[PDB]
């Protein structure tokens, strides 16, 4: 039993209680430690720097949800009062060694860890950073040095700001550098779908958990702070109003049979490279109400085609069931869609309190931090991995630039889609008119199986 | 094989939307919420007597991928048409949701329900008066929701759950 200063004088040192900290029934799967349900900034902040043991998985879910029950420089100021800790022979030299050196430790990770894996918090806030870089400034001793020393090297590094040989780019009827060309049926539905997939998971990599802890992506300043996400949502959204255009503005039958079933040929090789982002983008657009509605189109489609479509819908199906089970399923790279994750988190922050009250006591819920830390960290695990497929500029480009609304607002744009569909094929018993044909070029697909080794 | 009512929720996002579900499915005197599993949105209800299921769909978050909405809207018999009585331009949409769910189902007559939802206590800027006359002018029922206290949240799916059987 160790003799720790008055909470009088340290915070830090009074007991746990009912009122302060409170515990779930399970353990750290690998670590045995206890998990933390809920418990006063003060004790969240002990624990964060606790002496018997180090707790990686507390610091990093901590690091990433602590903004929403305090602020940065709340958080530095206690990390720092953590550290500067009072004394209370044989009392003293074990004081000493069994509770400020690792104490003192454990605090300085916290400090390697947020400039390391959080550093937007002082890109945002130059004076967080300046009270950082005096604190560890003022820190002193063998032992400490070697950190001192690493957080140092990582702030300044943070101010200055790999497989065998992929396959064979593929071309249809669109060649290379003919940019003028390119269109759904003028390249190769295969390097469509890898080109796509490419852009998507770029797209998807960039999306931090800044982004997305604190629902910030649904709130006022969602331009301000989930950038990197709205371009992924709104890439993901052009394209499949891209498909639904391409469809319904081919007004000839014989045209748009082949449009259809080019666009389920991406699907297929959307589904090969397990690229979700992209089967949704395909799915959603042959579910919209301009093109699902297309029964002399889809009477025309062969059977296999069909049944790929049916396969590829049926992942929505039941709330994401068979989806949820493909992703686990498979290994990366994979390009996942976001859709599902958005509104986990959202539901975790807004179905659980803030705070719990034990014996009248505010305690705050860490639990409810943990849970969204889960899902966050579920969307790193697919962001490490590449896809082995070489960058085609200008195929990558003419995705990049697609604009299928031009300068239209949605609604506008929504309603011509449909009133293109009720042109084209009329509700009936309205007879099935017949439209000139738009392509010069030939219909005939090259197929989704690669033409060279 | 008892029925199974396949509902979609519709509104605007920012304005806590997720409030109406989450607070359904919650037994009451439980706020430990996991949107992950199954039992977080099916419920077994008994409505006049005859007991049913519940399989709710609400893509709270995703309001971005608007392409989706005809995907989600299409999965449903009936829909709650959530606006949030603290918010104007969430109200003004309502006019947009009930005209794509229409267009989905190519029906002008769809098992439906305005709701309008109380998610903080901010100033109401949407007259219980406007949203009635709303409602009334499609012919479909109007129920006010709080998510603090619980209230009117049964009576809103109850209340579709007798549109749909009544359609
Ligand atoms: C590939 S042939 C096809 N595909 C689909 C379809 C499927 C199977 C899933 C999602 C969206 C759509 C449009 N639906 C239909 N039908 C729509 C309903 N009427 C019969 C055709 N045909």
């Amino acid at each position: 039993q160790m003799r720790l200063p008055s909470a009088d004088v340290y915070r830090f040192a009074e007991p746990d209680s009912e009122e302060n900290i409170i515990f779930e029934e399970n353990m750290q799967p690998k670590a045995g430690i206890p998990i933390i349900k809920a418990g006063t900034v003060i004790k969240l902040i002990e624990r964060l720097t606790y002496h018997m043991y180090a707790d990686p998985n507390f610091v990093r879910t901590f690091l990433t949800t602590y903004r929403s029950f305090c602020k940065p420089q709340e958080l530095l100021s206690l990390i720092i009062e953590r550290f500067e800790i009072p004394e209370p022979s044989a009392e003293l030299k074990r004081f000493r060694k069994e509770y400020i050196q690792p104490v003192q430790l454990r605090v300085l990770n916290v400090c390697r860890h947020w400039v390391e894996h959080h550093f937007y918090d002082f890109e945002r806030d130059a004076y967080l950073l300046q009270r950082m870089e005096e604190f560890i400034g003022t820190v002193r001793g063998k032992a400490m040095k070697k950190w001192v020393e690493s957080i140092t090297k990582i702030i300044q590094r943070k101010k200055i700001a790999f497989q065998s040989s992929p396959p064979t780019v593929e071309w249809h009827i669109s060649r290379p550098g003919h940019i003028e060309t390119f269109d759904l049926l003028t390249l190769h539905p295969i390097e469509i779908a890898r080109q796509l997939t490419l852009l998507e998971s770029d797209l998807y990599r960039a999306v931090q958990p800044s982004e997305l802890v604190g629902s910030v992506w649904t709130k006022e300043d969602k331009e301000i702070n989930s950038p990197n996400l709205l371009k992924m949502i709104r890439h993901t959204t052009n394209l499949t109003l891209w498909f639904e255009k391409c469809i319904v503005e081919t007004e000839n039958l014989e045209e748009r049979v082949a449009v259809v079933s080019r666009i389920i040929e991406i699907l297929q090789v959307f589904q090969e490279l397990n690229n979700f982002n992209g089967v949704l983008e395909v799915v959603s657009a042959m579910n919209s109400s301009p093109v699902y509605r297309l029964d002399h189109t889809f009477e025309q489609i062969p059977s296999r085609q069909k049944k790929i479509l049916e396969e590829a819908h049926e992942l929505s199906e039941d709330h994401y069931k068979k989806y949820l089970a493909k992703l686990r399923s498979i290994n990366p790279p994979c390009v996942p869609f976001f859709g599902i994750y958005l509104t986990n988190i959202l539901k975790t922050e807004e179905g659980n309190p803030e705070v719990l009250k034990r014996h009248g006591k505010e305690l705050i819920n860490f639990s409810k931090r943990r849970k969204v830390a889960e899902i966050t960290g579920e969307i790193q695990q697919y962001q490490n991995q590449p896809y082995c497929l070489r960058v085609e500029s200008d195929i990558k480009r003419f995705f990049e630039n697609l604009n299928p609304m031009g300068n239209s607002m949605e609604k506008e744009f929504t309603d011509y889609l449909f009133n293109k569909s009720l042109e084209i094929e009329p509700r009936n018993p309205k007879p099935l008119p017949r439209f000139p044909k738009k392509y010069s070029y030939p219909l005939k697909s090259p197929g989704v199986r690669p033409s060279n080794p | 094989h008892m029925t199974e009512y396949k509902l979609v929720v519709v509104g605007a996002g920012g304005v806590g939307k997720s409030a109406l579900t989450i607070q359904l499915i919650q037994n009451h005197f439980v706020d430990e919420y996991d949107p992950t599993i199954e039992d977080s949105y099916r419920k077994q209800v008994v409505i006049d007597g005859e007991t049913c299921l519940l399989d709710i769909l609400d893509t709270a978050g995703q309001e971005e991928y608007s392409a989706m909405r005809d995907q989600y809207m299409r999965t449903g018999e009936g829909f709650l048409c959530v606006f949030a009585i603290n918010n104007t331009k969430s109200f003004e949409d309502i006019h947009q949701y009930r005209e794509q769910i229409k267009r989905v189902k190519d029906s002008d007559d769809v098992p439906m329900v305005l709701v309008g939802n109380k998610c903080d206590l901010a100033a109401r800027t949407v007259e219980s008066r406007q949203a009635q006359d709303l409602a009334r002018s499609y012919g479909i029922p109007y129920i006010e929701t709080s998510a603090k206290t619980r209230q009117g949240v049964e009576d809103a799916f109850y209340t579709l759950v007798r549109e749909i059987r009544q359609h």
